[PDB]
């Protein structure tokens, strides 16, 4: 839900 | 009282990552549309020039939160939740502690400076840049330094209350530790004027009136041909 709604948000919070 | 040996170590811990993401956001003279110096081309460069500009604070936000202790054991969702409400108020709170008196202008990097005519240049709205600048203001009144705008800024990501969170009252324990810790730094600060610590949160208040100005700001945004990219538009924009 709040993740697919915020692809480009969720890969920052990946990154590090 | 006095800092317990921990949340002195905590409030150079912020500080410092505080630091230390800014340099690896902004170090590199940003490789963003340049701002003109009239037409169409510059009314659409200078808006790109804030927009690509405020991508990189996304990005500074999003990689200081990871910083803050206690935030990476929250889960992906609510991290989204937080972190896609405090941002425009985040931002704010930047822009207000990059703020000059004399000059009355913002100057986000070294030799990257804008006035209120710039943000109207830029495309915003009066309605928006107005308050902001009265909000920048407001927060030099308060004479606040690194370790509290850390601390601020803190408190704010660690909101329960955003919309979508899954555990507020998690995200809501995760905060009190750092509101405490700027109860005992003011209490140091300025222990004959109690009433300033009060003065402080009042201006997460301001920063919720501000989030929806700048909503009708984004809105208003979308009548025109102006449109977000990408990233802040999922942040930002209303969309299914
Ligand atoms: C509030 C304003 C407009 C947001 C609207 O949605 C639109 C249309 C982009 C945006 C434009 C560029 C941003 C600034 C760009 C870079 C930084 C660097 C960081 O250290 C701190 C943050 C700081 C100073 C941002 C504060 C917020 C600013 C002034």
């Amino acid at each position: 839900s709040l993740t697919e709604r915020h692809k480009i948000l969720h890969r920052l919070l990946q990154e590090g | 009282v006095q800092l317990t040996a921990a949340q002195e170590l905590m409030i150079q811990q912020l500080v410092a990552a505080q630091l230390q993401c800014n340099k690896r956001s902004f170090s590199d003279q940003p490789k963003v549309t340049p701002w003109p110096l009239q037409s169409r081309d510059a009314r659409q460069q200078r808006f790109a020039h804030f927009t690509e500009l405020a991508i990189i604070s996304v990005q500074e936000i999003v990689d200081f939160a990871k910083q803050v202790p206690g935030f990476l054991q929250l889960g992906r969702e609510d991290q989204i939740a937080l972190l896609k409400a405090s941002t425009i108020e985040i931002m704010l709170l930047e822009t207000a502690r990059r703020y000059n008196h004399e000059t009355e202008c913002i100057t986000f990097l070294k030799d990257f400076t804008y006035s209120k005519d710039d943000f109207h240049r830029a495309g915003l709205q009066v309605e928006f840049i107005n308050p902001i600048f009265e909000f920048s203001r407001a927060m030099r009144r308060l004479g606040l330094d690194d370790a509290e705008y850390a601390l601020l800024i803190a408190i704010n990501i660690f909101s329960a209350d955003r919309p979508n969170v899954q555990e507020p009252g998690r995200v809501e324990a995760l905060q009190q530790p750092y509101v405490e810790a700027l109860l005992s730094y003011t209490r140091i600060k300025r222990p004959q004027d109690q009433l300033r610590f009060p003065r402080m949160l009042m201006k997460l208040v301001s920063l919720r009136t501000l989030s929806s100005v700048h909503s009708e700001q984004v809105f208003a945004l979308r009548l025109q041909d102006k449109k977000l990219p990408p990233l802040l538009s999922e942040i930002w924009d209303v969309h299914e």
